[PDB]
């Protein structure tokens, strides 16, 4: 299997409800572990661009896969819970 | 509520439906005579969550169903966890009846923020002679005590409680990673004939938080955050110099190491975890000076193939702010406590911190010292004529200083039959300044075996013809 | 004690004879036994019911 | 006769039916079995095959049980039925085990019968806690000069033999089994010990010649051989220390002291590490799984010395661990020196040195200590062991000691003659007071004079002279188990009489 | 992510993830029944010489093959779910597991309507009596508001017994008894 | 039941099964092939499909292939018809003398023989060589090892054991040549026939031969020391007679593992072996011991890798012998033939209560003075010999005598040095190293003791020597 062949997202698909939520420019995380937090969506994210988690953290979208991103967590993992939602900052990863 | 569909090895894995606990969640098991708490470390995906068990997984069926608690393990915590034994899930194991307090905390918490670290380095006078001269303790540091059984390190361990709980009124936690059963019992009773734990009234110092090694490595790598949580209580809600002990870190290293193993995460160098680094600065860091408080870690270490280089004693290396060595040698010498003056070393033995009177004294004693090594070894191979008036007078000055380095304890009154000596670092400065200055040259060696103050000595040297 | 050791093994000896005459026996008797077998049918039709009904 | 008590049994037994769980074996492989169904299946539960194999049911993965085989896996094939048994592995418990060879799960393989046992035990049973154990003090006579000297063992202390091969490890792992004999069959309740050899990884060959040698010194009537010999399937050698180790926790239990030595732990490891490998679980240092210092650190731990609360029994456990060249920093040996409390170390240069036992005085240590020792032999060993730190001090100075100072030569010949003393035959263990009379002729220095080469004469003539004349002065002895001032002086005129009338 | 019913199997592998989302999307809506007609009837419009071909051929780009089925479940008036379900499956490349996810769904909703076979296997069949006999006894057995199926076998290595796995249970009173006899051969 | 082939991945051969799934360790023939191909299943994978390892080369196989199932593991023609015929792994003969027509056929794999059935009576068994029947003697009915390395001698060792025991035994004997070159079989064989072992003419050979060499795939190499030690079997317990088997060399079986299981799918155990090395050695080894039926006397020789004897396959040997032999290339650089360590090599019935008091006080006398000896030399190494004292040179020339007399010539051995073969009876060899360590010799030059039999034969060699 794959990442995103998870069921819910299969649910998702069949049901048709795959149009309220905004895949291209949001995600939702399918698996947070081991410091690397891996998205579903965010369609229209750059490689290296920097994104903001829910609760707060912000991660660089390091994995392009062709069904999910892999997103670096700069910070502790503890905070990013499967089902958050990840949105783009449109910028590759900058500091002020 | 969640149910278990993997139960390999400690690695529990537990499905939910309604809402994924986060990370370093606790997790109740059902169904158990004892209580079974499983830490989430991973979100597998389709709403389950990998966790680690900190006991036996034996007898746990797919399907049990697992209650989130809400918080990582939360702890008994308070004035009344003195004198108590406590397992790393907080439940209390000295078959005295549940540890009654009013507030619990989690063992995992962040590291105190930037602007509450304290910016002054300042000496923690712990009331031995050779400790606050030669390797004083920095407040809210790290000190790594070198040596084994047969060098007095439990009493040692005693003395340095009764002492911090009598002259800075703080309490002590002693947080025994993967230590031995039987050695666990030992220090339980030796403490309790010390009287640093009393059974009777709550006028207990130390806080014992046990994780033996027959429990699994989940257990053994948060037994040190327990410890240093009961801790933490101490230093932000009553302001107090508290005093951890870790005995010992390597094994809390290599419990870390095979939590991260058991998860299937390619190790690093020496078959370490990739995590080593990360883990053990999320442990050390929550080690400091608050401005509430303090809190100063005396970390047992043992140093794997005796190769100071491995991964694991670089890492700990990397934290130490101080290092007191009790070498055989010199307690086979008759030196009591076998601090080596030399091996130990301190990172605040600079000018700029405790003062330029003490730093000259710290030195002039070490060179003497080392004078006297090779004076000793020129006696071992020439003759004692050999050497001149001033070396004569060097080296009984230096037997004066090692021998006025043993000191009577408190915690072995009632063995020695000695009366214990705090004395202040004010008191040690001076004396050994005068003994270098040779004030006490005409006073024979035996005035300075095991007293307090050079009062003291020159109290004795009268007692003597 | 010789004796005694040696009537022990030939005790041995003809209790592992004997079976594994029956166990070879048995066997092949109850494969060319159909009257009975018609009743090893149903002599756990009855216990099956009791079973249920401990069950139930 | 024979005819009638085979029929007598048989319709002693019951063909009972059932319901059960059951599950088919999706895929079976080097003694691996992925088994299909069985939900309601406990972690580390039993589970029998439809061939009759037993099976442990560790990984309870989602879609499959991986069930461990107890034989060759031959006899599984795909699509088997996998019966549930509804336990946690246990094993056969208490008094009828002594004088019996049986396998990992208890069976008995000596051909002596079914095993009479009452009782059964789980394998897995937690340690005591602080809170039931006491401070050993009461010692565990091995019978060997050097380790009941330099190197003491009480009741309830984990003291391993670590050594390379054919060094002596089995020999003194026999030999203090042996001894226990004058405590077993004498009057002293609270001094018996009950062995219990466990035989990890070693051919039968090596089993029965040990049994031969155990049952040709009557110590077979208290002693239980748990035999996991190469032949059989890594998991019996898996269980086979917990095995042991719950068969010794029953005597701990109740009262009695058991004696415990788990032969080659190194073995047990690798046969846990195949488990884990041929499992998928994640491999570590040297392809052992992470769970590997849990492995023995759950073991070791249940040897303890019970309070009088409890009973006041005992588990001493011997493990031993055979190192490649000497190299203590293997995994393996790491782990189990740092769980056990001391070790005994043998040394191929010293079993060739003429110093047989290899016992390495230098590297051996004992953390408890000289209180597992009897007030005689602490006396004695205080001087011996500070007299013989003394010599390995200056043993490097030997080659060339005859231009040497006059202390240095002193040093020199009392070590040599202590080292003299410690060398000891096989199969021969001594008692206590025969220990201590030797330690006493040696450290008081009435040996200097000796030449070297004759200490062992003189130590053998020594000890039929004492036994046999002086019985009195080593009866005396062990009851009060001190060696007083007066025994003190006549100690002294016998050891000077025996020395002036030797040549 | 909104949570999904769970079904009562929960089979696993690649199909499992398949046939659980579309159990759980089917139990919304209430369309259970529905897509397990389509699914039964899918699977025979799966096995055509045009059909079976072309899908598992490797060089026909998937776009292609996406399409050759959208047009293909329109025009079989699948116009619920499952057409998105068979989309799916073309998008991800388990074209080839399809039937896998059909038996598995399948299985799924007649643990839902049906019983797990009380499977019999003694010899050849005895009288018709006997069989409803034992059909009887098997329902009482289950006696939940449920209704068993049954699957008989013949076994010669078995002997005059009969074992019988009434759903996971599987009594066993056959040839092993006669294998028990090794208790007198042992002691 | 036929079954197709799926995957034909290296030696590992995956076969799908459909109504007939044959047990693991059954052997399969390939059908379509122009010689004999037997599968041996290793793994159930599931689905109706096995996993197989090939007993010869996997060329030529193709997808879809026929495959049968024998109904048992590998038969091999097994009786006292093999006597003088070579066999192959699956038991064909191979020495192109027909077939081995024999009345009983055994499967190679079997129950190693249970507690109840072990002997644990040891006599000893005196081979005329001098280190060997000294310091670690060897038992009748014992298992014996050869531990070395690379060109240290294991395999002149073993012939020459072969030569002085072999042809006295009054039971047969078996080899098994267990990956190793042809040419030494070639050789073995030849000189075997020559000898009268083997005699082509009429049936009175007394040596079965099984040859599976390094030019056979993996799967062949570890199972002939199956094979060999199956006709072993049949002719300790069919037969009452006592069994010699030699094999040569064992490192190849689990050698022949290790290459096997990374395909078979195995994640790899320390210095990459497979993850059953233990439980594979163990049960292949329990099978060959003495049993109260018959004693099967078995010389095994073992290849170290780079003469490490801490890697994995040596050491675990270890513990599946009574009498080990360790030959060091330190020894043999030396040119002391054999290259046996005498301070290396042990064996169970050395002890007083077995090998007489003066046989155990020899050798412990031996071994004692060369580990002195060994002590010295560091000081010799910076010190000098001439600064050492007079005590000690007298010990370091007892030791030199030691070691160059425990070097004997062999008789497999003539064609290298040239000396005449010897065979020293027990008695003599126990006579002279005492009479050394005694110093009745210490007048001799050290060169008199090299390459010499008989303590006399030393005496005269430093006459002759001293006639020049
Ligand atoms: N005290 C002793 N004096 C003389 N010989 C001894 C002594 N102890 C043991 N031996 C001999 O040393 C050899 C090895 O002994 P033992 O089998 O106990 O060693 P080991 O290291 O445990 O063995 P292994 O590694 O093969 O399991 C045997 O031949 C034994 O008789
Ligand atoms: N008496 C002897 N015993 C053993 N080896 C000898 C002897 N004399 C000479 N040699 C040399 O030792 C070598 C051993 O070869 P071989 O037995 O093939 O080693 P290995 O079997 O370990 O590869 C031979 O090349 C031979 O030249
Ligand atoms: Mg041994
Ligand atoms: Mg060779």
């Amino acid at each position: 299997t794959t990442t995103a062949e998870v069921s819910s997202i299969l649910e998702e698909r069949i049901l048709g409800a795959d149009t309220s939520v905004d895949l291209e420019e949001t995600g939702r995380v399918l698996s947070i572990g081991d410091g690397i937090a891996r998205v579903h969506g965010l369609r229209n994210v750059q490689a290296e661009e920097m994104v903001e988690f829910s609760s707060g953290l912000k991660g660089m979208s390091l994995n392009l896969e062709p069904d999910n991103v892999g997103v670096v967590v700069f910070g502790n993992d503890k905070l990013i819970k499967e089902g958050d939602i990840v949105k783009r900052t449109g910028a590759i990863v900058d500091v002020p | 509520t969640g149910r278990i569909v993997a139960v390999i090895g400690a690695v529990v894995d537990v499905q939910f439906d309604e809402g994924l606990p986060p990370i370093l969640n606790a997790l109740e098991v059902q169904g158990r005579e004892t209580r079974l708490v499983l830490e989430v470390a991973q979100h597998l995906g389709e709403s389950t969550v990998r966790t680690i068990a900190m006991d036996g997984t034996e007898g746990l069926v797919r399907g049990q169903k697992v209650l989130d608690s809400g918080a990582p393990i939360k702890i008994p915590v308070g004035p009344e966890t003195l004198g108590r034994i406590m397992n790393v899930i907080g439940e209390p194991i000295d078959e005295r009846g549940p540890i009654k307090t009013k507030q619990f905390a989690a063992i995992h918490a962040e590291a105190p923020e930037f602007m509450e670290m304290s910016v002054e380095q300042e000496i923690l006078v712990t009331g031995i002679k050779v400790v606050d001269l030669l390797a004083p303790y920095a407040k809210g540091g790290k000190i790594g005590l070198f040596g084994g059984a047969g060098v007095g390190k439990t009493v040692l361990i005693m003395e340095l409680i009764n002492n911090v709980a009598k002259a800075h009124g703080g309490y002590s936690v002693f947080a025994g990673v993967g230590e031995r059963t039987r050695e666990g019992n030992d220090l339980y009773h030796e403490m309790i004939e010390s009287g640093v734990i009393n059974l009777k009234d709550a006028t207990s110092k130390v806080a014992l938080v046990y994780g033996q090694m027959n429990e699994p490595p989940g257990a053994r790598a948060r037994v040190a955050l327990t410890g240093l949580t009961v801790a933490e209580y101490f230093r932000d809600q009553e302001g107090q110099d508290v005093l951890l002990f870790i005995d010992n870190i390597f094994r809390f290293t290599q419990a870390g190491s095979e939590v991260s193993a058991l998860l299937g995460r390619i190790p690093s160098a020496v078959g370490y975890q990739p995590t080593l680094a990360t883990d053990m600065g999320t442990m050390q860091e929550r080690i400091t000076t608050t401005k509430k408080g303090s809190i100063t870690s005396v970390q047992a270490i043992y140093v794997p193939a005796d190769d100071l280089t491995d991964p694991a004693p670089a890492t700990t290396f990397a934290h130490l702010d101080a290092t007191t060595v009790l070498s055989r040698a010199i307690a086979e010498l008759g030196i009591y406590p076998a601090v080596d003056p030399l091996d130990s070393t301190s990172r605040i033995m600079d000018p700029n911190i405790v003062g330029s009177e003490h730093y000259d004294v710290a030195r002039g004693v070490q060179k003497i010292l080392q004078d006297y090594k090779s004076l000793q070894d020129i006696i071992a191979i020439l003759g004692m004529d050999e050497l001149s008036e001033e070396d004569k007078l060097t080296v009984s000055r230096a037997r004066k200083i090692q021998r006025f380095l043993s000191q009577p304890f408190q915690v072995a009154e009632v063995f020695t039959g000695h009366l214990g000596k705090l004395v202040p670092l004010k008191e040690t400065i001076k004396g050994f300044q005068q003994i270098l200055a040779g004030e006490y040259d005409h006073l024979p060696e035996q005035a300075f075996y095991m007293v307090g103050p050079i009062e003291e000595a020159v109290a004795k040297a009268d007692k003597l013809a | 004690d010789y004796h005694i050791s040696v009537q022990n093994m030939m005790r041995q000896k003809e209790q592992e004879h004997m079976i594994r005459w029956v166990e070879k026996h048995v066997v092949q008797s109850i494969s060319a036994q159909q009257e009975k077998e018609t009743i090893a049918k149903c002599i756990a039709d009855l216990k099956l019911l009791a079973k249920k009904a401990q069950a139930q | 006769e024979v005819s009638s008590i085979l029929e007598e049994r048989i319709l002693g037994a019951d063909t009972s039916v059932d319901l059960e769980e059951t599950g088919r074996v999706l895929s079976i492989g080097d003694g691996i079995a992925r088994v299909h169904g069985l939900r309601n299946v406990q972690a580390e539960e039993m589970v029998e095959f439809s061939s009759g194999l037993k099976g442990m049911s560790l990984n309870l993965e989602p879609d499959n049980v991986g069930v461990v085989v107890f034989g060759n896996d031959k006899l599984i094939k795909e699509g088997d039925i996998v019966k549930r048994t509804g336990a946690i592995v246990d094993v056969p418990v208490g008094e009828e085990l002594l004088g019996r060879v049986v396998d990992a799960l208890g069976n008995a393989i000596d051909g002596k019968g079914p095993i009479g046992s009452k009782t059964r035990r789980r394998v897995g049973l937690k340690a005591p806690g602080i809170i039931p154990r006491i401070s050993v003090r009461e010692p565990m006579q091995t019978g060997i000069k050097a380790v009941d000297s330099l190197v003491p063992i009480g009741r309830g202390q984990r003291e391993l033999i670590i050594g390379d091969r054919q060094t002596g490890k089995t020999s003194i792992a026999i030999d203090t089994i042996i001894n226990q004999k004058r405590f077993n069959d004498g009057t002293d309740e609270k001094k018996k010990l009950y062995c219990i050899y466990v035989a990890i990884g070693q051919k039968r060959s090596t089993v029965a010649q040990l049994v031969k040698r155990l049952t040709d010194a009557d110590a077979m009537k208290y002693t239980i051989v748990v035999s996991a010999t190469a032949s059989d399937a890594a998991p019996l050698q898996y269980l086979a220390p917990y095995s042991g180790c719950s068969m010794g926790e029953y005597f701990r239990d109740n009262g009695k002291h058991a004696l415990i030595i788990y032969d080659d732990l190194s073995k047990q490891a690798v046969a846990y590490r195949q488990m884990s490998l041929l499992l998928r679980r994640p491999p570590g240092r040297e392809a052992y799984p992470g769970d590997v210092f849990y492995l023995h650190s759950r073991l070791l731990e249940r040897a303890a010395k019970m309070n009088d609360a409890f009973g006041g029994g005992s588990l001493t456990a011997l493990p031993v661990i055979e190192t490649q060249a000497g190299d203590v920093s293997a995994y393996i040996p790491t782990n189990v020196i740092s769980i056990t409390d001391g070790q005994i170390f043998l040394e191929t240069e010293l079993f060739y040195k003429g110093i047989r036992p290899a016992i390495n005085v230098g590297l051996s240590v004992s953390r408890v200590g000289s209180a597992a020792q009897t007030r005689a032999m602490k006396q004695v060993a205080g001087t011996m062991k500070l007299e013989l730190a003394q010599y390995r001090e200056v043993a490097a100075f030997a080659q060339f000691g005859s231009d040497l100072d006059a202390a240095t030569q002193q040093l020199l010949s009392r070590g040599v003659r202590l080292t003299e003393l410690l060398k000891q035959g096989q199969y021969a263990p001594m008692a206590i007071e025969e220990q201590v009379a030797v330690i006493y002729a040696g450290v008081r220095g009435y040996l200097d004079k000796l030449e070297p080469s004759k200490i062992t004469k003189f130590e053998n003539a020594f000890l039929s002279h004492v036994i046999s004349q002086h019985q009195a002065l080593l009866g005396k002895i062990r009851a009060d188990g001190k060696i007083s001032e007066e025994t003190d002086a006549k100690l002294k005129e016998i050891v000077t009489n025996f020395l002036a009338g030797f040549e | 992510f909104a949570k999904l019913v769970r079904p009562p199997v929960q089979i696993y592998g690649i199909e499992g993830r398949y046939a659980t989302a579309l159990y759980s999307a089917a139990s919304k809506q209430n369309k259970l029944e529905q897509v397990e007609k389509e699914l039964l009837r899918v699977a025979q419009i799966l096995k055509e010489p045009k059909v079976a071909a072309s899908i598992m051929n490797p060089y026909v780009k998937r776009s292609i093959k996406v399409k050759s089925l959208s047009d293909m479940t329109a025009k079989e008036k699948f116009s619920p779910l499952t057409s998105n379900l068979i989309n799916l499956l073309a998008e991800n490349g388990r074209l080839s597991s399809t039937p896998g996810v059909i038996s598995a769904f399948s299985t799924m909703m007649s643990v839902h309507r049906g019983e797990v076979p009380c499977s019999v296997t003694t010899a050849s069949p005895l009288d018709e009596a006997t069989l409803t006999e034992l059909k009887t006894v098997l329902k009482s057995f289950l006696s939940k508001g449920q209704i068993l199926k049954l699957e008989v076998k013949v076994d010669p290595s078995i002997m005059g017994g009969m074992i019988v796995r009434i759903g996971e249970k599987y009594v066993d009173m056959s040839a092993k008894t006669k294998i028990q006899k090794l208790s007198r051969a042992m002691r």
